C-alpha cells in the first residue's frame, strides 16, 4: 500500500523542483529536505508500525506491505513491490543518505539547480525502487534506470564542461560497465524464464513462481554465471571494479555519496534475495570461486589503499576491500554470517558517507586535493581532523564502531563453515589499519609548512557539524547497541538461508 | 610500527577466539572452564592449535 | 477479379495520394506557388490518414493478384504517411529561403508517399517492383534538389548509379526464380534446387542496398552528408520502414524461406550489419553521418528479428514496435538538424564540433534532441529501449546466440556515440511554419518519453493490427 | 607494482580491441564507387557460397 507512494516521491519531488524553478531559486533546496522528510517518515513508518519482529520460518514469500499492480500482461510483468524486514533497513539507509545528499547540496546555487535536484531524487528513487523489487523486469528496469541520471551529474556536474576528463574517461566507463553486465543478467533472466516456460507453460516474471522452476544441472549454472556478473560489477569485485575510483574521485561528492554509499548496497542486497534462492546447487558449486575471489579483493584493495597518494581515490579503494567480507559472508551456509553481513553494509554506507562529506569539505577549504601536499593542519582546523580522525578510526575495526561487529561476525560464521580461506581472511584487518594510518599521518599529522596554501584556513559552519555529529553518534550506538536490526533481520535472513540449506 | 605489530598479535588472539567458539560454543570465562572438559571427551587434537594461537 | 466497391474501399489510400499529385500538379501549372502547394499536398497526405479509418472498415482481403491487403499493411500505410507528413513541414522552412522553383518539392515527396504505400500492400513481385522504383524516383530527384551545391548534385550521381544497379540486380533475380516456380507471386512461389536459390540471392543483393545491409552501405553516409535536411526525413525513416514491409511479408509467405540456406545467409548479413556499422560510426564528427552510420546498425536489429520470424509468432509485433520507436527517433533528431537551417543558407553547416553549446543558443530543440539520442542507443524511459527488448527476447526465443550477443556488445559499441552527442549539446557556446516544424519535433519527443515509460497503448495498436 | 592499477587496464583490452578494429573498418571504407559495385559482386560471391555449402 505505503509502497507505490514511497518509491513515486522522489519522482514527484523533482517535477516539482523544476516546476518551481520559474518561481524561484532558492525553493528546491527547501523543496528537496522536506521530500526526503517525508521518504523517511513513510520508511520510519513500515520500521514501528510493522512486525519487524516476526516469525523466523514463515517460508520463503513474507512480507509485512505488498503491492501488486498489471503492466505489461503479456508477459505477466506487474509492479509487484514488497517489502521485507532487510529491505527496509536498505530503505530507511538511503532516505537518511539522501537527507545527508540534500543538506551538503545546501548554499549551492548555479545557473541551473532545479535541474540538479530533480537528477538528485530521480537516482535516489531508482534505488529505493531497486530495494522494493520481486518482479524481474521492475528490479531490472529499475537498476538500470538509476544509472542514467548519475551520468549527466558526472558529465555536467563533474566540471562545467571545462575540462574534457569529467565525461570521456570516468563517466563513460562508469555507464558502460554497469550496462554491458545489466544486458548479460537480462537474458540471464530469460534464460530462466523460458525454461520455466517450457517446465509449466505460462508466461511469468514473478519471482515466487520463478524460485522453485525445474532446471537440469549443468544449465542453471551458465544464469548464475550471468547474475553474478551484473551482481559483480556494481559492488567492486576483483575483476570488474575500475569505475569505483573514477567515478568518486570526480563526481561532487554528493553524487559521491550516492555513488558509494548506497549504489554498493543494491549489488550484495540481489546475491542475497535473487541470486542465492534462485540457483542453490549452481551457488553451492560456484562457492569456492567466490571464497577466492572475496579474500582477493580484501588484500588487492587495501594495497591499492596504501599505495595512492590522493583522498578520493584513497576512500573508493577502501571500499572494494570492505565488500569482500561481505561476498565471503553471503557465500557461506551461516546464518550468524548473514546477520554480520546486514550490520557490516549497513555501517559500510556510514563510513564512507561521512569520509567523503568531510573529503569534500576540506577540499573547499583549502582548494587542494593533493594528499602528500598538505600535512600538519591540526593547528588550524578545529573540529573537522578530530571528526576525521573518528571516521578514520571507524573504518577498520574498531569496537564501538559498527564495522567491528560486521565484519567480525562474518569472521565468525565463515570459520564455523570452513577454516582455510577464513584464516587467510582475518588479515585484511592489520592492512587495514596501515592505509587508515597512512590517510591520518599523510593529511593531518606534520608540519603546515608542507604547504603554502596551508596557511590561510576557513572556519566551520553549524549545519555540515550539525550532519556529522549525528553520523558519528549514529555509528557508535550501531557499534556499541546493534541487536535492534538484528532482530528485525532476523527471519529474512533465516529463509534464505534455510532454502540455500535445505535446497541442496 | 607498534600499532601494525600489536594488530598481528590481535589477529593471532582472533584466531584462538574464533575456534572457541567452534568448539566449545560459550565465551564466558567460568561456563568455558567447567564446559572444557565436558566436550573434550573424544577430540583433543585441535585444542593446541588454539591454545598456542591464543598464546 | 474485376473492380468492386469493396477493392475501392480498400484501395482509399493508394487513390487519395493520387488525387493528391493531380491536384497539386494542376495547381502547380495554374499559380506556381509555394503556399498553396504546401497547403495542397499536406491536406491530401492527411485526408490519407483519415482514410485509413476507412480501409480499416473493411477486412483483410485481396483487390488483385498484384495487392494482398490486411491489417498489418494498415500500420505500415500509416508510418510512411506520417514520415511524408513529417518531411513536408521540415521542407517548408529549409526551402523559403531557396532562390527559385520552390514548388516541385511537394510533387516528388507526394510521388514517394505513392511509392511507399504500394510496397505496404504487396502480394505478387512485380507491385514489389512497382513501389521500390516509384519512391526512388523522387529520391533519385530530391536528393539532387538543390543541385546548386557541390555536394548535392555529387550525392545525386553517386545514388542515381548505384540504386539503378540494385534495381537491375533484385530484377535478374526475380526472373531466375520465376524460372522454377510457375508464377512470382509470394504465396505461389516455392512450390531447395540451386536456381531458385541463386534467384533468391540476387533479390537479397537488390534489396540489401535500399535496406542499407552490410557489403551495400557505402552509400549510406555520402548522401545523407550531400542530401537537404528535410530529404533526409524522408530518407531516414520513409523509406527503409515502407522497403521492410515487403521483404518481411515475401519471407513469411514464400516456403523456400522456411528453409535453413536462406536463414544461414541472413544471419550473417545482420551479424555484420550490426558489427560494421556501430565499429566505423564512432570516428565521426558529422552529425548527418553519424545518423547515416547509425541507421545501419538499426536495420541490422530489424533483422536479427526478421531471422527468427518463423521461429514464434512475437516476432511480428517485435518488427512493427521497433519500427515505430524508430520511425519517432530519427524524425525528431532529423528535424533538430533541419530546424537549425532555417534559412537555405546555401551549405548547411552541421557538425560535432559545430553542435557545441545549443542549449544556450535555442534549449526546448537542444533537449528534442538528446531525448531522441538517447532513444536511439537503448536508454529506458524511451521507446526505443522497449524495441530493443522485444529483438533481445526475439533472438532469445529463436536460440540466435551469437546474433542476440552482437546487439549487445553493438549496443555496448554504439553506447559511445550517441552519448557524446548528447554531451556536446551541453558544453560552452562557441516563421509561422517554423514554429510549426517546432511543434511537429516536440509533439515527438513527448510521444517517445510516454511510451518509453508507458509503452502497452502501443502494443495494443500493433496486435490489433497484426492478423 | 601496484602503483598503477592492473586489472582496470587489462579488461579495458575489449574497448582497446573495438576502437582499433573500428578504426581498420573505418578505413576499409573508400568513397570511389567502383570498390561499392565491387562489394556488391563481392556479396553476391559469398551469399551463393555459403547458400551452396547449406
Amino acid at each position: 500500500m505505503l509502497l507505490p507512494w514511497l518509491i513515486l516521491i522522489p519522482f514527484i519531488g523533482g517535477f516539482l523542483c523544476w516546476q518551481t524553478e520559474r518561481f524561484g531559486v532558492k525553493v528546491p533546496r527547501w523543496i528537496a529536505l522536506i521530500t526526503m522528510g517525508l521518504t523517511l517518515a513513510l520508511s520510519l513508518q513500515l520500521w514501528l508500525q510493522g512486525g519487524y519482529s516476526l516469525t523466523q520460518s514463515a517460508g520463503i514469500p513474507q512480507w509485512q506491505s505488498e503491492f501488486d499492480m498489471p503492466w505489461i500482461p503479456r508477459f505477466g510483468i506487474s509492479i509487484h513491490l514488497a517489502i521485507d524486514g532487510l529491505s527496509l533497513l536498505m530503505v530507511v539507509l538511503t532516505g537518511l543518505l539522501g537527507v545527508l545528499a540534500v543538506l551538503c547540496s545546501w548554499k549551492e546555487i548555479e545557473k541551473y539547480q532545479g535541474f540538479f535536484h530533480l537528477n538528485l531524487m530521480w537516482i535516489l528513487g531508482g534505488v529505493i525502487g531497486v530495494f522494493l523489487a520481486i518482479d524481474m523486469f521492475l528490479f531490472f528496469f529499475f537498476w538500470e534506470m538509476m544509472l542514467v541520471p548519475m551520468y549527466f551529474l558526472i558529465a555536467l556536474w563533474g566540471h562545467k564542461a571545462s575540462d574534457g576528463k569529467t565525461r570521456i574517461t570516468a563517466a563513460t566507463k562508469f555507464f558502460i560497465y554497469t550496462q554491458a553486465s545489466g544486458l548479460v543478467m537480462l537474458i540471464a533472466i530469460l534464460a530462466l524464464v523460458f525454461v520455466h516456460y517450457n517446465a509449466t507453460g505460462v508466461w511469468t516474471f514473478n519471482y515466487e513462481e520463478l524460485l522453485n522452476t525445474p532446471m537440469s544441472s549443468g544449465v542453471e549454472y551458465l544464469l548464475m554465471l550471468g547474475f553474478f556478473i551484473a551482481f559483480a560489477v556494481k559492488m567492486p569485485v576483483v575483476p570488474l571494479h575500475g569505475w569505483l575510483p573514477d567515478a568518486h574521485s570526480q563526481a561532487p561528492t554528493a553524487g559521491s555519496v550516492d555513488l558509494a554509499g548506497i549504489l554498493l548496497k543494491t549489488a550484495a542486497y540481489g546475491l542475497l534475495r535473487f541470486s542465492l534462492p534462485l540457483f542453490p546447487n549452481a551457488s553451492a558449486e560456484f562457492a569456492p570461486i567466490a571464497m577466492w575471489l572475496g579474500v582477493i579483493g580484501i588484500f588487492y584493495g587495501a594495497w591499492m589503499a596504501f599505495a595512492q597518494t590522493d583522498i578520493k581515490r584513497l576512500i573508493a579503494y577502501t571500499s572494494v576491500s570492505h565488500m569482500g567480507f561481505v561476498l565471503i559472508a553471503i557465500y557461506t551456509g551461516s546464518q550468524l554470517a548473514y546477520q554480520g553481513a546486514v550490520i557490516q553494509m549497513i555501517a559500510h554506507g556510514l563510513s564512507a558517507a561521512g569520509l567523503f562529506i568531510l573529503c569534500g569539505q576540506l577540499y573547499e577549504r583549502i582548494h587542494t586535493r593533493d594528499m602528500r601536499m598538505m600535512g600538519g593542519l591540526w593547528s588550524k582546523m578545529k573540529w573537522l581532523p578530530a571528526l576525521s580522525l573518528f571516521f578514520a578510526v571507524a573504518t577498520l575495526g574498531m569496537p564501538g564502531t559498527g564495522n567491528f561487529v560486521g565484519e567480525f561476525m562474518i569472521l565468525f560464521g565463515s570459520f564455523q563453515v570452513v577454516p582455510v580461506i577464513t584464516v587467510i581472511s582475518t588479515f585484511g584487518l592489520v592492512f587495514a589499519s596501515v592505509y587508515s594510518l597512512a590517510m591520518l599521518h599523510r593529511a593531518y599529522f606534520g608540519k603546515a609548512k608542507s604547504q603554502i596554501a596551508s596557511q590561510e584556513l576557513p572556519g566551520m559552519s553549524l549545519r555540515e557539524l550539525f550532519m556529522i555529529l549525528l553520523l558519528v553518534v549514529l555509528l557508535v550506538l550501531l557499534g556499541f547497541y546493534p541487536q535492534p536490526i538484528l532482530d528485525t533481520s532476523h527471519s529474512a535472513i533465516g529463509n534464505i538461508q534455510q532454502w540455500f540449506v535445505n535446497s541442496v | 610500527k607498534a600499532f601494525v605489530v600489536t594488530r598481528v598479535g590481535d589477529v593471532f588472539l582472533a584466531f584462538a577466539l574464533f575456534i572457541l567458539y567452534n568448539e566449545l560454543g560459550t565465551l564466558n570465562f567460568r561456563e568455558m572452564v567447567e564446559l572444557a572438559p565436558a566436550h573434550f571427551a573424544d577430540g583433543n587434537n585441535m585444542l593446541m592449535w588454539a591454545t598456542l594461537m591464543l598464546l | 477479379m474485376t473492380i468492386t466497391p469493396q477493392n475501392l474501399i480498400a484501395l482509399l489510400p493508394l487513390l487519395i495520394v493520387g488525387l493528391t499529385v493531380v491536384v497539386v500538379m494542376l495547381s502547380i501549372a495554374w499559380r506556381r506557388n509555394h503556399f498553396l502547394n504546401a497547403t495542397l499536398s499536406v491536406i491530401g497526405l492527411n485526408a490519407a490518414l483519415v482514410s485509413l479509418w476507412f480501409v480499416g472498415q473493411a477486412g483483410a482481403m485481396d483487390v488483385t493478384p498484384l495487392m494482398r491487403v490486411d491489417g498489418f499493411a494498415m500500420l505500415y500505410t500509416g508510418l510512411v504517411l506520417l514520415a511524408s507528413l513529417a518531411t513536408c513541414t521540415f521542407a517548408y522552412p529549409w526551402l523559403e529561403g531557396y532562390n527559385d522553383n520552390k514548388d516541385e518539392f511537394y510533387l516528388l515527396v507526394l510521388i514517394a508517399a505513392l511509392g511507399g504505400i504500394l510496397l505496404a500492400n504487396a502480394n505478387h513481385l512485380a507491385s514489389l517492383f512497382l513501389g521500390i522504383e516509384l519512391i526512388s524516383l523522387p529520391l533519385f530527384g530530391l536528393v539532387g534538389y538543390a543541385f546548386r551545391q557541390k555536394r548535392s548534385l555529387e550525392a545525386s550521381i553517386k545514388y542515381t548509379i548505384l540504386s539503378a544497379a540494385a534495381s537491375s540486380f533484385l530484377l535478374f533475380g526475380m526472373a531466375l526464380v520465376y524460372a522454377q516456380s510457375g508464377d512470382l507471386s509470394f504465396v505461389a512461389l516455392g512450390k531447395n534446387e540451386p536456381l531458385l536459390l541463386a534467384g533468391f540471392g540476387l533479390m537479397i543483393v537488390g534489396l540489401g542496398f535500399k535496406l542499407s545491409l552490410v557489403p551495400f552501405h557505402l552509400w549510406t553516409p555520402d548522401v545523407y552528408q550531400g542530401a537537404p535536411a528535410p530529404v533526409s526525413t524522408f530518407l531516414a525513416t520513409a523509406s527503409k520502414i515502407a522497403i521492410f514491409g515487403v521483404v518481411m511479408r515475401l519471407f513469411l509467405y514464400a516456403p523456400v524461406g522456411d528453409s535453413e540456406a536462406i536463414r544461414v545467409v541472413l544471419a550473417i548479413i545482420a551479424f555484420a550489419s550490426i558489427i560494421f556499422g556501430n565499429l566505423m560510426a564512432l570516428s565521426q564528427t558529422n552529425i548527418k553521418r553519424l545518423l547515416g552510420y547509425s541507421s545501419i546498425s538499426h536495420l541490422g536489429y530489424l533483422l536479427v528479428a526478421l531471422i527468427a520470424l518463423q521461429t514464434g509468432e512475437m516476432s511480428m509485433e517485435a518488427v512493427g514496435v521497433y519500427l515505430a520507436g524508430y520511425l519517432f527517433s530519427s524524425l525528431g533528431a532529423f528535424g533538430v538538424v533541419s530546424l537549425m537551417s532555417s534559412p537555405y543558407r546555401g551549405p548547411d553547416a552541421d557538425s560535432l564540433f559545430s553542435y557545441r553549446g545549443l542549449f544556450w543558443h535555442r534549449p526546448i530543440l537542444a533537449a528534442v534532441m538528446t531525448v531522441m539520442m538517447l532513444s536511439l542507443a537503448g536508454i529506458p524511459m524511451t521507446l526505443g529501449f522497449i524495441g530493443k527488448f522485444y529483438v533481445l527476447a526475439v533472438g532469445v526465443q529463436a536460440h540466435l546466440w551469437w546474433l542476440v550477443g552482437a546487439v549487445v556488445v553493438g549496443s555496448a559499441i554504439g553506447l559511445y556515440y550517441y552519448l557524446r552527442v548528447a554531451v556536446s549539446l551541453y558544453l560552452h557556446a562557441p516563421n509561422w511554419q517554423y514554429s510549426a516544424g517546432g511543434i511537429v519535433v516536440l509533439i515527438s519527443a513527448l510521444l517517445v518519453l510516454v511510451l518509453g515509460v508507458w509503452p502497452q497503448p502501443l502494443i495494443s495498436i500493433v496486435r490489433l493490427a497484426m492478423p | 607494482l601496484l602503483k598503477r592499477d592492473p586489472l582496470n587496464s587489462m579488461m579495458n583490452i575489449p574497448a582497446v580491441l573495438s576502437r582499433f578494429a573500428g578504426k581498420g573498418l573505418l578505413l576499409s571504407e573508400n568513397g570511389y564507387l567502383r570498390w561499392y559495385v565491387a562489394s556488391m559482386s563481392i556479396g553476391a560471391v559469398v551469399v551463393l557460397a555459403l547458400l551452396m555449402v547449406l
